[PDB]
């Protein structure tokens, strides 16, 4: 069929949990998975892209469930504590794919810059199809 | 090392923002660590970093793998096993290989 370029968009707001964020360092992910991704976290021009694939790597705030009493005997001596997070991102839907063509990349409280409420930074990525 | 400094220089380049990195050490609890499969690998104790070259977002480091031990009259940490990695911004530890024991 004629060009007909797709546009996929991901957003890190602020949570009450804590923010989210656009990353490159996402948990329990193969190296394979993590192979044409930017430092950033955001998928490199001219590189195929098929279903399950990331676009825009994320990660959100999970879990903060009451400290169990080992992580407390812990809280005391090793250091305070500190948070778990979960992969949230940007995937490539099933049925869908190609070749990354262009991104766009976002900052809240850059010069010129308006984004949602909540929002601290966008991610657009353009592929072929 | 340097097969790791080419694994590292050639994780693509971005204009960002330089992140602040966790400095985890004896004294702290050391970050979440996954050798290359995936695989969650839990350490047997604390863990000390070496930075040996850095990009924006991501830095290598030399990971020390430590284990507590009886030291005069309290206790301490002393070596047990060490890997190379990169490192994100959300401290995270992802191995290039499991871990030498020593």
């Amino acid at each position: 069929g004629p060009i007909h370029i797709e546009r996929y968009e991901i957003e890190a707001r602020d949570t009450k949990l804590g923010p989210e964020r656009i990353t490159r360092d996402i948990p329990h992910l193969s190296e394979a998975a993590l192979r044409d991704l930017d430092e950033e976290g955001v998928v490199r021009i001219g590189a195929e892209v098929k279903p399950g694939d990331i676009l825009v790597g994320r990660t959100s705030f999970k879990g903060e469930s009451e400290p169990t009493p080992e992580e407390r005997l812990l809280r005391s001596i090793f250091g305070e504590k500190a948070r778990d997070v979960k992969d949230t991102s940007l995937r490539v839907p099933p049925g869908e794919g190609g070749i990354v063509v262009r991104t766009v990349r976002l900052r809240r409280g850059d010069p010129g810059v308006e984004l949602k409420p909540g929002v601290r930074e966008v991610v657009r990525v353009y592929v072929a199809q | 090392v340097e097969p790791y400094i080419r694994l590292f220089e050639a994780i693509p380049d971005a204009e960002t923002e330089l992140a602040t990195f966790y400095d985890a050490d004896l004294d702290t609890l050391p970050p979440r660590m996954f050798l290359p499969s995936g695989d969650l690998y839990t350490p047997p104790g604390p863990v000390r970093l070496e930075e040996i070259k850095r990009k924006r977002r991501v830095r290598l480091v030399k990971v020390s793998i430590y284990r507590f031990e009886h030291v005069g009259l309290g206790l301490a940490a002393r070596p047990y096993a060490y890997a190379y990695a990169w490192q994100g911004d959300n401290g995270i530890l992802h191995l290039y290989h499991a871990p030498v024991v020593l």
